[PDB]
DNA sequence: TCGCCCCCCTTCGGTGCTTTGCACCGAAGGGGGGC
């Protein structure tokens, strides 16, 4: 019983036609038993073919919250979408988050559930519910509401979820609230129980009008290394020299002449070479320039972020977020801690959500991934693992280790 | 007939189509008169005149039944102009995924478009003329009240219709299972035979109350069913006879046609081939072209031919068990595979013989097959299956780890069927003692076509060897093969080329390349390799004196 | 002289790279099958 507000697409782009994918059967049902309460109660509405447009539906379940969760993949619908800094709709993002003892992550979007979203944009919402051996015809909704991951429900909530959050920041002015697509990220210094005990605070102010926990305080950064040997072949030295000549790339003032000149001649691999006080000295001159960041590498928010992410063997994975090539914002190390050790594809799956994660907190969106997996297999098997309400952006790469870089 | 209309646009912009009608003749245009007459006096048409601007040509086949015809109107130019829609087909059941039910019929719906009334604001985009005789005088002219076959909105809305008929049964009789593919119904139920003729006549006074007739001729009560191109039988199910052309000179077109016929044979025949069938298809240029066979498509087609005078059943899906699918190797990037149950009880066969990319091998293959499988077993089954792999735990162990993308494979058991998927070499990991190291090099120039490709070694060896119609990736990866041609079965190879160090490095044991395969040949038979990358013109160690020397 | 859907095999053409050809990938040609 609001006034809608307008939306519409970006000037001369379609709505999203983008195929469903085939589920398993309990993702299936779960859906159906989804989508008809919500029919019920007026959320969607049943559409026929003379609809054109799709978005792909799946489901998750988190293992803490062993209910489903629907999950619409409306990256193609954001896209198309209007901006709505336009607006003046936006989020800004609050520097504090990062600073953190703890953050918890919470799922609000049901919030958006109680807002109608404008007539005329509805079908581009639409989704098809498959079925178990194309027993039937797909169905098809589409959205009367905002819809849980659309970029659009927080600009437009937005007034109301700074009504509904004021009393409990007025009361908290040390507990930091980031709202992002459908989460709230709730970041506090506080000791580990009563941070918890706040948390479920916050809950129960939401439920009235209508948790996965971080600590970036312990987020570090990886630089690259340089091996210390106290014998080194030639091997060695020319592993070590197309190491620093790449990150020459990204540093100022690495020289190789040095250690270079150890190997002039035709040598055997194997041959140890020993280095003289120059090559030393060059050497660790080298060894803390890398040391310590890089002066004048600052983010940009009117340009994308992307990540990289290189595989290291024995479930270490390495990442390094940029907007500029070479001029990396953040270097890392994923490590899974499950000790089961045995899926490469779930690891990538973790990395990917942990990574996007920490971009929120930091910057306040997610990057596009390049990611070192075959398209076909990831898209076999990503979503048994993904447990975010949100989709970041991704691309598929196959670049092999020519040095051993970021390990 | 009562079904509420789906409304249907235009394009933006765009207008109705405003053709011509052909062969035009007393036969045809008399046969056109007989034909429409019984539709409009069914409703399904209305005649129109002259203030409508719009036109399309019609024609007729014959039908299944091959007495009847079936009546299609040219609607090319009008689909174009139609709007897109979504279509809810999204696949083709199979009869793997049935379980088996106590009680089975099948129903098709008579007349079915002609069922489903169309958008009134849109039929006066239907509009065909037949003319008057010949050409002589002005022409008669109808639109479609109904659903035309051949318009591209038809089979949308027509299904969208089916869905919503049915849905008030299908809620009010969740145990009975309804396949619902065009018109066509398959309706099994664990009822007693006499309740379940019941339901039938129930949901056959359903269909009937809003106009979908369920003509006798079409409603079959008694196995085998004639089902989607199968026969169900009751505890198992055959596909309907394949019969591959037996031609004594072949085109191409023919052989398009058999190895179509071959691909849908693999679904229940186990062990299917069209690999050298196929390559006859490549760099030919007419459909009308003859093709002869080589020795080994003739080999493989009389392969084929022994497989399918075997009759063959698959059986039904039983949720209770495990699913289970073993993959065999076959050779030349072809892979054959069942799925089943219980031992020697097929659900149903199938192949995986795509060349992806252009240098791979047998283990990324096999994964590729395994995600087709993977993907399949869910669409047909909803979940995935149990792998039995010709691979040794070693085997995958070894690539995995040290292959650089992440990669994996679902629950697999070994199964020691050979010939077994490996790995054919594996580079050292750190440079081999008391081997022979190579520095290699090779350059070309880009508007000469001109190139060079030679080595340098620390045991005094040098070789440049000249390279005509070469590019500059060409050369490297020639000057890769002149190290490995030279050297021992050790050797320390370094290169500056990324681009080859790329390939080599993900262990490829086949390439579309003539060049690359070489090289693989090469790697397999070698006891050690170590391959190292080093930038170029950075004056390194032997990379500078190589380079020196191509140049 | 038609429509829509799935599958496979081949060919073509757009994209982006610290490239100058190469690998990747989507679309469209042929075929099979369904209604
Ligand atoms: C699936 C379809 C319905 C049921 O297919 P159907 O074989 O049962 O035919 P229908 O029920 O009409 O007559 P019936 O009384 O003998 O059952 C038909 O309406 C129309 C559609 N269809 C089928 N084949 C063709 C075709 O080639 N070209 C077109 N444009 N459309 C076709
Ligand atoms: O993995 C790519 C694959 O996913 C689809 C959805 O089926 O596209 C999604 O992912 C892309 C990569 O970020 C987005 O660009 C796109 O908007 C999103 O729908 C397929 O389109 C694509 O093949
Ligand atoms: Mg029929």
């Amino acid at each position: 019983p609001i006034e809608t507000v307008p939306v519409k697409l970006k000037p001369g782009m379609d709505g999203p036609k983008v195929k469903q994918w085939p589920l398993t059967e309990e993702k299936i049902k779960a859906l159906v038993e989804i989508c008809t309460e919500m029919e019920k109660e007026g959320k969607i509405s049943k559409i026929g073919p003379e609809n054109p447009y799709n978005t792909p539906v799946f489901a998750i379940k988190k293992k803490d919250s062993t209910k489903w969760r629907k999950l619409v993949d409306f990256r193609e619908l954001n896209k198309r979408t209007q901006d709505f800094w336009e607006v003046q709709l936006g989020i800004p993002h609050p520097a504090g988050l990062k600073q953190k003892k703890s953050v918890t992550v919470l799922d609000v979007g049901d919030a958006y559930f109680s807002v109608p979203l404008d007539k005329d944009f509805r079908k581009y919402t639409a989704f098809t519910i498959p079925s178990i051996n194309n027993e039937t015809p797909g169905i098809r909704y589409q959205y009367n509401v905002l819809p849980q991951g659309w970029k659009g429900s927080p600009a437009i909530f937005q007034s109301s979820m700074t009504k509904i959050l004021e009393p409990f920041r007025k009361q908290n002015p040390d507990i930091v609230i980031y709202q992002y697509m459908d989460d709230l990220y709730v970041g506090s210094d506080l000791e580990i129980g009563q941070h918890r005990t706040k948390i479920e605070e916050l809950r129960q102010h939401l439920l009235r009008w209508g948790g996965y926990e971080l600590h970036p305080d312990k987020w570090t950064v990886q630089p690259i290394v340089l091996p210390e040997k106290d014998s080194w072949t030639v091997n060695d030295i020319q592993k070590l020299v197309g190491k620093l000549n790449w990150a020459s790339q990204i540093y100022a003032g690495i020289k190789v002449r040095q250690l270079s000149k150890l190997l002039r001649g035709t040598k055997a691999l194997t041959e140890v070479v020993p280095l003289t006080e120059e090559a030393e000295l060059e050497l660790a001159e080298n060894r803390e320039i890398l040391k310590e960041p890089v002066h004048g590498v600052y983010y940009d928010p009117s340009k994308d972020l992307i990540a990289e992410i290189q595989k290291q063997g024995q479930g270490q994975w390495t990442y390094q977020i940029y907007q500029e090539p070479f001029k990396n914002l953040k270097t890392g190390k994923y490590a899974r801690m499950k000790g089961a050790h045995t899926n490469d594809v779930k690891q990538l799956t973790e990395a990917v959500q942990k990574i996007a994660t920490e971009s929120i907190v930091i910057w306040g969106k997610t990057p596009k991934f390049k990611l070192p997996i075959q398209k076909e297999t990831w898209e076999a098997w990503w979503t048994e693992y993904w447990q975010a309400t949100w989709i970041p952006e991704w691309e598929f790469v196959n670049t092999p280790p020519l040095v051993k870089l970021w390990y | 007939s009562p079904i509420e209309t789906v409304p249907v646009k235009l394009k933006p912009g765009m207008d109705g189509p405003k053709v011509k009608q052909w062969p035009l003749t007393e036969e045809k245009i008399k046969a056109l008169v007989e034909i429409c007459t019984e539709m409009e006096k069914e409703g399904k048409i209305s005649k129109i005149g002259p203030e409508n601007p719009y036109n399309t040509p019609v024609f007729a086949i014959k039908k299944k039944d091959s007495t009847k015809w079936r009546k299609l109107v040219d609607f090319r130019e009008l689909n174009k102009r139609t709007q897109d829609f979504w279509e809810v087909q999204l696949g083709i059941p199979h009869p793997a995924g049935l379980k088996q039910k106590k009680s089975v019929t099948v129903l098709d719906v008579g007349d079915a478009y002609f069922s489903v009334p169309l958008d009134k604001d849109f039929r006066k985009y239907t509009a065909f003329t037949i003319p008057s005789i010949n050409n002589e005088t002005p022409g008669i002219r109808y639109q479609y009240n109904v659903l035309p076959m051949g318009w591209k909105g038809s089979p949308a809305i027509f299904q969208s219709s089916m869905t919503k008929i049915l849905e008030p049964f299908r809620k009010q009789n969740p145990d009975i299972v309804i396949y619902q593919y065009m018109d066509d119904l398959y309706v099994g139920s664990d009822l007693e035979i006499g309740q379940h003729r019941t339901k039938i006549e129930e949901l056959r006074q359903h269909l009937l109350r809003w106009g979908f007739t369920t003509p006798d001729k079409k409603h079959q009560k008694e196995p085998p069913f004639l089902w989607m191109g199968y026969e169900l039988h009751p505890d198992k199910w055959t596909v309907q006879p394949i019969v591959l052309p037996e031609k004594d000179s072949w085109t191409v077109n023919d052989i398009q046609k058999l190895v179509g016929k071959l691909n849908w044979a693999s679904q229940i025949y186990a062990g299917i081939k069209v690999r050298q069938l196929s390559k006859l298809l490549r760099g030919t240029k007419a459909l009308t072209e003859v093709v002869p066979l080589t020795e080994e498509a003739e080999l493989e087609l009389a392969e084929n031919r022994e497989i399918l005078k075997e009759p063959v059943h698959g059986v039904y899906y039983d949720p209770s068990k495990d699913l289970i699918a073993e993959i065999q190797k076959q050779g030349q990037g072809q892979w054959t595979y069942q799925i089943y149950q219980e031992p020697f009880k097929n659900l149903k066969t199938g192949k995986y013989a795509r060349m992806k990319g252009a240098h791979t091998n047998d283990v990324k293959q096999l994964t590729e097959a395994v995600q087709k499988i993977a993907t399949e077993s869910i669409v047909i089954w909803g979940k995935t299956p149990k792998f039995k792999l010709p691979i040794q735990k070693e085997t995958w162990e070894a690539w995995w780890t040290e292959y650089w993308q992440a990669t994996w494979i679902p629950e697999w058991e070994f199964v020691n069927t050979p010939p077994l998927v490996k790995l054919w070499y594996q580079l050292e990991k750190e440079p081999i003692i008391g081997a022979e190291t190579f520095y290699v090099d090779g350059a070309a120039n880009r508007e000469t076509k001109l190139g060079k490709a030679g080595y340098v070694t620390d045991r005094g060896r040098q070789k440049v060897v000249p390279l005509t119609d070469t590019t500059n990736q060409k050369t490297e990866l020639q000057a890769i093969h002149l190290a490995l041609q030279d050297s021992g079965l050790e050797v320390n190879i370094v290169t500056d080329s990324q681009y080859a160090l790329g390939i080599i490095q993900a262990q490829p044991d086949k390439s579309e390349s003539e060049l690359v395969s070489q090289i693989i040949e090469q790697l397999i038979k070698k006891e050690k390799v170590y391959l190292a990358w080093v930038p170029a013109h950075k004056g390194i160690g032997g990379n500078e004196q190589v380079d020196k020397l191509v140049s």
